[PDB]
């Protein structure tokens, strides 16, 4: 019952809002999207019909403002702005749905899919890893960088991902070094869990926001640090049980989303073979080595 | 990149490096036990760590008490290099660090790299070059002073004695791996070869007999014979039957993985 009011659609465009996507046609008399549910982020995106190397969105929560989409002619794409004036939105939503101009979120009532992939995400991270403060949505497309990406170029339009690196001095104590390289442990709780994250939750969300960048944009980036921080904890000997377990159930339905026809670009065969058969918890996700050997059996 | 053939004059240019060969760390005999199981039982090993240009050869001794109580002994052998390796290096005054370390073996990688991240502009680096240093304790001394050890040691050698008074590093260094190669490949043949005139003998502080540059042609030219000569009977080849060129290829395509 939040809505996504789009002004117009000036061009031929496939939109997608979470895990949904549809086809708009050039000048067609579409006006947004209307029932999206309270209580999660969400993702609207974009790829051009004339130009598939288009590919952008936005990360917003319809509990932080009114939002729109206004296609602008000059910059050549479909930009997210907040509408400061609730009476004017109100009374825009209200005709555009009298209308029957929007199309409804299609959330199937059991259908878990888009809680059980953004379990962890809060707008909040994703706006310190997307750094447009001015804004309360944020802007990802296909083509951005991480900082990571970058150190190995505009800092402004990076992904702010928290950077792992199995070869650091932050990975490795002095004095540890065979301890810390064969077992990520102290990496992962003592640096990463305890120093940086603070918490499972937050690392996770900043996991499963790495995978759907990676799924809906093709971010390539994003793929890398999804894949990073899944090794980082199959990688260690010592990991709290509710961490794998809530680890097993991100990862499932990750996996399930996951297009069959994108398996190849997607999935990273060594880190997957690696966390599933040789790390020390190759036995402690059951659910995503079922699916994985079901669905994806050619990467394993 | 990797150190092979095309940049082989590198090793010889006035950039500070090192090799490192752990082939002889980590040293069993295996025998069976009175049940009729399989045991090993350690002895003492060396870390092979010789810079090509001087012939400074950093030998440090593996006493088996490294390995006592210790687990997956062959995974622990590279760890303990890449540690010794670090420690040599942090040893050593700045100008006389290294600028490359150079392993033999690409295991070797990844602990080195990890031992020296507080040098990132020391470059890690595997080699193409297959070369014969797992023979260095075929040399008589060598193998006595880590026989002898009882305790962890580091001994200083410079592997080419006095040889770079008269030639350059290059020749130096295809000279000692000439060697290195025919006692790998047949030691009792090798020694012979070496050791036969009894008129030329080793100094005190050499390793190596004190051969005069003609001796030197015969030596190099009888170990080159010992070489094809095994490669014949290793493959059933008629080596009478072979040409300059094969000859050729046949003793340098040993020393290249
Ligand atoms: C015998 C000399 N030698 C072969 C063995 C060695 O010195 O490493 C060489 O000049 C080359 C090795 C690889 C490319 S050229």
């Amino acid at each position: 019952m939040n809505t996504v009011p789009f002004t117009s659609a000036p061009i031929e465009v496939t939109i997608g809002i979470d895990q949904y996507s549809f086809n708009v046609k050039e000048n067609q008399p579409f006006h947004g999207i209307k029932d999206i549910p309270i209580g999660h982020v969400h993702v609207i995106h974009f790829q051009h019909a004339d130009n598939s190397s288009m590919r952008y969105g936005y990360w917003f929560d319809c509990r932080m403002g009114n939002f729109y989409i206004q296609y602008d002619p000059k910059d050549g794409l479909y930009k997210m702005m907040e509408e400061r004036d609730g009476a004017k939105f109100e009374n825009i939503v209200h005709n555009f749905k009298e209308r029957q101009m929007m199309v409804s979120y299609p959330k199937i009532d059991e259908d878990d899919t888009w809680y059980n992939l953004t379990e962890f995400v809060q707008m909040d991270k994703i706006r310190k890893i997307v750094r447009k403060d001015e804004n309360q949505f944020s802007y990802v497309d296909s083509s951005m960088t991480t900082v990571q990406e970058n150190e190995l170029s505009d800092p402004a339009h990076s992904l702010n991902y928290t950077v792992i690196n199995f070869k650091s001095r932050e990975a490795i104590r002095p004095g540890h070094e065979m301890e810390d390289f064969l077992d990520k442990s102290y990496y992962l709780n003592t640096v990463m869990l305890q120093g940086i994250f603070k918490n499972s939750s937050n690392y996770f969300g900043e996991l499963q926001f790495a995978f759907l960048n990676a799924m809906f944009f093709g971010n390539y980036g994003s793929s890398l640090q999804w894949h990073a921080m899944i090794e980082l904890i199959c990688s260690s000997a010592t990991v709290p049980k509710h961490m794998l377990d809530k680890l097993d159930e991100i990862l499932y339905y990750q996996i399930k989303t996951l297009p069959e026809q994108y398996s190849d670009i997607l999935l990273n065969e060594r880190v997957w073979n690696i966390c599933l058969y040789s790390s020390f918890q190759k036995n402690s996700l059951h659910n995503t080595e079922k699916i994985m050997e079901n669905k994806y059996p050619e990467l394993l | 990149g990797a150190m092979n053939s095309s940049n082989y004059a590198e090793l010889f240019n006035n950039d500070i490096k090192l090799f490192v060969d752990d082939t002889n760390v980590y040293r069993v005999t295996v025998h069976k036990t009175f049940e009729g199981n399989v045991a090993t039982k350690a002895i003492n090993g060396c870390i092979f760590t010789l810079n090509p240009k001087t012939g400074h050869l950093f030998l440090k001794i593996i006493h088996t008490s490294v390995w006592a109580g210790q687990k997956r002994l062959s995974q622990l052998a590279k760890w303990k290099t890449a540690e010794e390796v670090s420690a040599l290096v942090r040893s050593l005054p700045k100008e006389e660090q290294p600028k490359q370390i150079i392993v033999t073996r690409k295991a070797m990688l990844d602990p080195l790299e990890v031992h020296m991240l507080d040098f990132p502009n020391i470059a890690i680096r595997p080699t193409e070059l297959r070369l014969p240093f797992s023979a260095a304790m075929s040399i008589d001394k060598l193998s006595d002073v880590v026989m002898k050890a009882t305790e962890p040691q580091m001994v200083l050698f410079n592997i080419y004695d006095d040889w770079l008074d008269r030639i350059s590093s290059y020749t130096a260094f295809s000279r000692l791996t000439l060697l290195l190669r025919a006692l790998k490949t047949n030691e009792e043949s090798a020694k012979m070869i070496l050791l036969s005139d009894p008129t030329i003998t080793i100094k005190s502080y050499h390793l190596w007999p004190s051969f005069t540059d003609e001796q030197w042609i015969t030596i190099e030219s009888q170990m080159r014979d010992l070489i094809l000569t095994e490669y014949g009977r290793k493959y059933n080849v008629n080596i009478s039957a072979l040409t300059q060129t094969e000859i050729k290829d046949i003793i340098l395509g040993q020393n290249i993985k």
